[PDB]
């Protein structure tokens, strides 16, 4: 799984970042991660994404839906939830769990 | 299959106001609590979602829906969940 | 306290054995409870006083109790025994001393707790403002922390002169400052999150970097040396340049 | 009125416990006249502010310390209730009128920048280049 | 409960009601079972069809509060 995702990243020439979610996680770090992704244009692979708080899953749903809509209209500048300062975006981003 | 559209169409024909919605999770306990308190003092409608997860807020609900803390009339509550055992029957004994 | 067995027997032994026996077993349990009070007072007045000090890297010294776990638990069951005695029927004499003892212990408890939590906050905040660049960039809360430091050093020197934590806690002026200092430190944390949002905006890739290693990265002080060991967790595969 | 007097000592002077009590290092009277110009204003305010802080604490020990009531006590309590620093604060120097509101602050910033003008690590040779009480001498 | 609620009830008689018997017994429960003269103790289990040991029946009396369908008819 992670090998195939990383290999697709490698053959596309992009930089993949793998992280390990756990029950001790909170949404502030997930938001930091997603902001870094949308700013840089790298790929993200949250290995073992299920072993995390249902609560975190819920708020991550809102965050990921916001960024998905943001990428949908091909708009250069977009607004991120819980974070007041407006933030940019680079198209060639991706999510994997 | 989801009746959320239907329930919302219902909140528009007999009730005059759009319901408020909170998806169950983190930064949502206090969020669901404060919107419930707003529904308590006004009499609006609240739509909880994904109660099959984030069960720690469920046991609080039965204490909230009580004759002690008075609630304004017309306040309804709509709960949606899925098949998750280890679901305390506090509301399962008292619900529709 | 002055007679003979002829007199104690002139008091009829069998007829008054009910009374003498109530008093006899009562006094046996009274000796029990009296030791239970005596030894606990002897130990509690000669309690251990060893504290681990963070360091002498300034004029005053800041210490913490690495035995306060033992202190607190022994306090808990101490008040347990004292309440148990006072609740039992046969404890007529102890009410005068046991109550004062319980009061001193109960007060030193919560005073200790507030003091130690604020010490944790300050021990967290010290190395942040040890650095020069950040202290210059945010001068306001730096001098606010200096004010809390002066108050803190006054409290620490009061502790050192007391040399006994029970009177140090019996100090009354202490209890006023601690919560105010707490709320002030909360204000500081608000401003600090403001500065954190400020710091995150610079150079996206730092999002996959934790806080202290990022401070290290930004404190280069040199062109080659400081970053030559950090290229790996900042790029994919580059290691040396 | 009364509390903030002692509280602002702990709130303002705690940052200026050096400045209201500073002494220049003796280089002594050196070549530069402007240096000696600077010097005489430095000793003006430092003496003045030293006089001011005495007033702040002797009132403090009058309130929450053991001291009998003198004449200056009633005059300063009606002045601190009037919020206007009395004629003594005006006789020593001429800052703004409202002696309580942001009046320490005007003197506060002035005495900060003054301390920088005396010892900046660049104004040690007395080379520095609103806070002046006598620009015509400059 | 193992230390406080015992010595309080054993020396002052607060009746120490227990409500989570599941055929497991903390060994300390028994020597207290068999000294204030103002102390009683009522304990009960929750799940039906017990498997009590032979000796646990020797100490305490056993009453079944299973209702039934038969009793249900009289209330209806």
């Amino acid at each position: 799984k992670t090998e195939t995702v990383k290999d697709l990243g490698r053959t596309l020439g992009v930089f993949v970042v793998v992280t390990n979610c756990s029950d001790q996680h909170r949404y502030r770090d997930m938001a930091k991660i997603f902001k870094g992704l949308v700013q840089s244009g790298l790929w993200g692979c949250f290995d073992e994404f299920n072993r995390i708080d249902l609560e975190v899953l819920s708020v991550v749903a809102m965050q990921v839906e916001s960024i998905t809509t943001a990428r949908k209209q091909h708009m250069k500048k977009f607004m991120f939830p819980e974070e007041e300062i407006e933030i940019e975006l680079i198209p060639t981003v991706s999510y994997f769990i | 299959a989801d009746p959320t559209s239907s329930i919302d169409e219902l909140a528009k024909k007999k009730k005059k106001f759009p319901c408020e919605k909170v998806s169950m999770g983190e930064g949502q306990e206090r969020v669901a609590r404060q919107v419930i308190m707003k529904g308590f003092v006004e009499g609006g409608w609240v739509i909880l979602q994904n109660c099959h997860l984030g069960l720690k807020f469920m046991e609080e609900i039965e204490t909230l829906v009580s004759p002690i803390n008075q609630i304004h009339e017309d306040f309804r509550l709509w709960i949606t969940c899925e098949q998750h055992p280890k679901f305390p029957l506090g509301l399962l004994q008292k619900t529709l | 306290d002055q007679f003979y067995i002829e007199e104690i027997m002139g008091a009829k032994l069998l007829d008054f054995r009910e009374d003498i026996e109530d008093i006899t077993e009562s006094a046996d349990k009274q000796l029990k409870i009296r030791t239970g009070l005596d030894e606990i007072n002897l130990y509690w007045n000669d309690m251990q006083f060893q504290f681990g000090i963070w360091g002498k890297r300034d004029v005053p010294c800041m210490l913490n109790g690495l035995i306060v776990g033992t202190i607190l638990e022994r306090l808990e069951e101490d008040q347990l025994q004292l309440s148990t005695f006072n609740s039992q029927r046969h404890v007529t004499p102890f009410k005068a001393e046991v109550e004062n003892l319980i009061r001193t212990f109960s007060d030193v408890n919560d005073t200790l707790d507030m003091w130690v939590k604020v010490q944790k906050l300050w021990t967290s905040l010290e190395p942040v403002f040890t650095g020069g660049d950040i202290a210059r960039q945010m001068p306001l809360q730096a001098k606010q922390f200096q004010g809390i430091d002066k108050n803190w050093m006054k409290i620490m020197e009061k502790a050192v002169e007391t040399k006994k934590v029970i009177p140090c806690c019996q100090n009354d002026m202490l209890k006023d400052f601690l919560p105010d200092l707490n709320r002030k430190l909360e204000d500081c944390q608000k401003m600090l999150e403001a500065y954190l949002e400020g710091k995150r905006k610079k150079f996206p890739r730092f999002y996959f970097v934790s806080n202290p290693t990022l401070l290290k990265i930004l404190s280069q002080g040199s062109e080659p040396t400081s970053i030559q060991e950090d290229f790996e967790k900042l790029f994919d595969a580059i290691t040396k340049v | 009125s009364n509390e903030m007097a002692s509280d602002l000592i702990k709130q303002l002077l705690e940052d200026s416990e050096l400045k209201n009590k500073i002494f220049n290092m003796e280089d002594a009277e050196n070549k530069g006249p402007y240096q000696n110009v600077f010097l005489q204003e430095i000793e003006y305010m430092n003496a003045l502010l030293s006089e001011i802080v005495k007033d702040l604490e002797e009132i403090g020990q009058g309130l929450s310390g053991l001291l009998t009531v003198s004449e200056n006590m009633e005059m300063i309590i009606e002045s601190i209730a009037l919020s206007r620093v009395p004629a003594s604060w005006q006789k020593l120097a001429y800052p703004s009128k409202r002696g309580l509101q942001s009046w320490l602050a005007n003197l506060f910033q002035r005495i900060e920048q003054l301390n920088i003008f005396r010892d900046d690590p660049y104004s040690i040779p007395r080379v520095v280049m609103s806070r002046f009480f006598n620009p015509q001498s400059f | 409960f193992k230390d406080m609620f015992l010595k309080y009830c054993m020396e002052s008689g607060l009746t120490l009601i227990v409500e989570n018997i599941e055929n497991e017994v903390d060994p300390m429960m028994d020597p207290v079972l068999e000294l204030s003269k103002e102390f009683k103790l009522f304990m009960t289990c929750r799940l039906a069809n017990p498997s009590f040991s032979p000796e646990l029946s020797a100490k305490t009396t056993i009453i079944d509060f299973t209702v039934t369908q038969s009793g249900l008819e009289q209330q209806l």
